[PDB]
Parts: structure tokens; C-alpha cells; sequence
């Protein structure tokens, strides 16, 4: 499977899809987030009457925040990219202003807001969840690809309670280390807060931190302030809730690691040290991959979303920034 | 207890990237 997926991918990523639609043909409907340089919105593709989430950047906010390479590796391996947990990449664009990515809609919402409501997820429940992370990270890693934003904001709940993977903004195709600092505090592994060059590895500890948050309802390391958390997580001194199972707290003991020949996925044996540990006994990796097993939660609608303030978009008469965007 | 703590902290909204 994974030799066939690289032929596949390999093909996209060296002869990437540009300009595969225009802005006028969708209609805005409502904001589904924002962030530093842009927000999602619903829309619906007047053509089909199909609805999408649409990305939308602002590429003087990009270029001023100096995320013009970070951008264009978002576009270039999210395009490039087909598994059953990953958001799907319909069209990209750009305009005089914008830079546009438009995906598939997942209705359910954010991971994030249903964690926080129910407080926390059961072993059984944080476990299906997970298993679709680590035959992802599987996939991406076998690509070359470094994924660095994993956290429960990042990760949406299909109709049939499916996760689907978006957000690659940090993500980026890397043969050997790598240095840059980004990520979300609570989910930085100990070598990128210590500014080291660091590998895939993180990705297994990201997925530690969120195996955690998803079983006892806050992370592993919290508190107020940033360089707190960092403090925390450098010690590496994890305490568990007295409900986590014995398996449990042995597989993150493996996957919080601060020593990197020590960590799962990180070793000789790879992902199979995730894959066969005892906390996965219950898994069928197939069903999981086939999306045969019953999830254990099922969520136009826009309801699973938080409300956001509404901003006309605005598209310059003059092409803002043509040469540092010129292959999206 | 760990759940007061971290509800009554200023991390409990979504997270944003460093
Ligand atoms: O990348 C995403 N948002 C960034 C924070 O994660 C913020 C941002 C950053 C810059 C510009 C705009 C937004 C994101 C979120 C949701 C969906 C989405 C897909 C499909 N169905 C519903 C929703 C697509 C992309």
C-alpha cells in the first residue's frame, strides 16, 4: 500500500495542481475560524452545489509574518496527499490579494469543541481516535512529511465520526533534521523547545501529549504562561489521572520520552511499537483504515462551529506580492 | 484537583501556533 501511495504522491508533488478554480465561483456563506493571516468560510460551489471549507490568506499578512515558505508547503503536500483521515484539497487559487485553498466540509466540527464539552473521552473512545492518528502519521512519515501541528483544534469529526486531519501549515517534506520553532506549546516535543535540529519524532511525542489530553481532559503539561509549559515538559515528569489504565500510562511513558532512542516511533521497529503495545490489543488496524468500526460518537449546517465576526473580502485592483507567490 | 486547575487557567480556549 505505502509503495503504491509514494508513486502516487511523487507525482503530484513534483508536477503540482495550480489555478483550478476562481473565486467567483463560490458562494461565502459564514466563518468557520480565523487565524493570523486569513480565515475558513463555508461556501458553496455554485456549479456542483457542493459546500467546501475555504482557506483564505492574505498574502501581505504572509509575507509579513515571513511564512511565505511555510505557505507554500502547506499547498504544495496538501494537494499532493490522498488517505482516508486527511482533509481533501478540491481547488487552490490566488488573486491580487488572496491565496485560496478550497477542501472538503466536515460538518463536525472540531475535535477540540466536543473534548471540551464532554470534559473527557473514554480509554475506548480516545483509542479510536488515536489508532487513525498513527496509521496517518504512518502514511505521512513513509512520504517524507513532518506534519508538527497535531492538537485537538486541528482535527475535525466526520458524518460518520471519522477524523479528518487539516491544517498543514507547518507541515513540510524533509529527508533529514530540521530547525524551525513551531508548534503549539503544550504540544512541542523537549528537542524543539531546546533548539535542536529535530526529525518525525516529535510527531510520536504530539501524538503522546494527545493520546493524554483526549483520556484525562487537559494536558500533560499545562500552566498560564509559555516558557511554564516549556519548564514542564524539558523535566519531561508526567503524573497520570489515578483512571488511567496500566496500559495507558505505560504507552505514554513510551511515547513522552524525552530521550529520542528511547521513544516509540522512534525506534528500529518503528510505528510496530505503537501498532502491537498492549493499550492497542482491542485495534483492527484494517477495519480502523476501512472505516469499518463503529465510532463511538456521531455529530450546509454550520452548528458544530463557533460563531465568528463577518468581514467582506477585499481584492485589491493591483497583484500584491506575484513573485513570492508565483507557484501556488 | 488537576481539572480545577487547568479550567480555571488561561489555556482552556483554542491554542494558538507560537
Ligand atoms: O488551517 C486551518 N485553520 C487555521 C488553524 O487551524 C487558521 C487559519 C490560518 C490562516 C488562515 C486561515 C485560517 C483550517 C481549519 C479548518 C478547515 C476546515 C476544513 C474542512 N471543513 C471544515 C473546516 C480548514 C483549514
Amino acid at each position: 500500500f505505502l509503495a503504491k501511495a509514494k508513486e502516487d504522491f511523487l507525482k503530484k508533488w513534483e508536477n503540482p495542481a495550480q489555478n483550478t478554480a476562481h473565486l467567483d465561483q463560490f458562494e461565502r456563506i459564514k466563518t468557520l475560524g480565523t487565524g493570523s493571516f486569513g480565515r475558513v468560510m463555508l461556501v458553496k460551489h455554485m456549479e456542483t452545489g457542493n459546500h467546501y471549507a475555504m482557506k483564505i490568506l492574505d498574502k501581505q499578512k504572509v509575507v509579513k509574518l515571513k511564512q511565505i515558505e511555510h505557505t507554500l508547503n502547506e499547498k504544495r503536500i496538501l494537494q499532493a496527499v490522498n488517505f482516508p483521515f486527511l482533509v481533501k484539497l478540491e481547488f487552490s487559487f490566488k488573486d491580487n490579494s488572496n491565496l485560496y485553498m478550497v477542501m472538503e466540509y466536515v460538518p463536525g466540527g472540531e475535535m477540540f469543541s466536543h473534548l471540551r464539552r464532554i470534559g473527557r473521552f473514554s480509554e475506548p473512545h480516545a483509542r479510536f481516535y488515536a489508532a487513525q492518528i498513527v496509521l496517518t502519521f504512518e502514511y505521512l512519515h513513509s512520504l517524507d512529511l513532518i506534519y508538527r501541528d497535531l492538537k485537538p483544534e486541528n482535527l475535525l469529526i466526520d458524518q460518520q465520526g471519522y477524523i479528518q486531519v487539516t491544517d498543514f501549515g507547518f507541515a513540510k517534506r524533509v529527508k533529514g533534521r530540521t530547525w524551525t520553532l513551531c508548534g503549539t506549546p503544550e504540544y512541542l516535543a523537549p528537542e524543539i523547545i531546546l533548539s535542536k535540529g529535530y526529525n518525525k519524532a516529535v510527531d510520536w511525542w504530539a501524538l503522546g501529549v494527545l493520546i493524554y489530553e483526549m483520556a484525562a481532559g487537559y494536558p500533560p503539561f499545562f500552566a498560564d504562561q509559555p516558557i511554564q509549559i516549556y519548564e514542564k515538559i524539558v523535566s519531561g515528569k508526567v503524573r497520570f489521572p489515578s483512571h488511567f489504565s496500566s496500559d495507558l500510562k505505560d504507552l505514554l511513558r513510551n511515547l513522552l520520552q524525552v530521550d529520542l532512542t528511547k521513544r516509540f516511533g522512534n525506534l528500529k521497529n518503528g510505528v510496530n511499537d505503537i501498532k502491537n503495545h498492549k493499550w492497542f490489543a482491542t485495534t483492527d488496524w484494517i477495519a480502523i483504515y476501512q472505516r469499518k468500526v463503529e465510532a463511538p460518537f456521531i455529530p450546509g449546517d454550520t452548528s458544530n462551529f463557533d460563531d465568528y465576526e463577518e468581514e467582506e473580502i477585499r481584492v485589491s485592483i493591483n497583484e500584491k506580492c506575484g513573485k513570492e507567490f508565483s507557484e501556488f | 484537583t488537576t481539572y480545577a486547575d487547568f479550567i480555571a487557567s488561561g489555556r482552556t480556549g483554542r491554542r494558538n501556533a507560537i
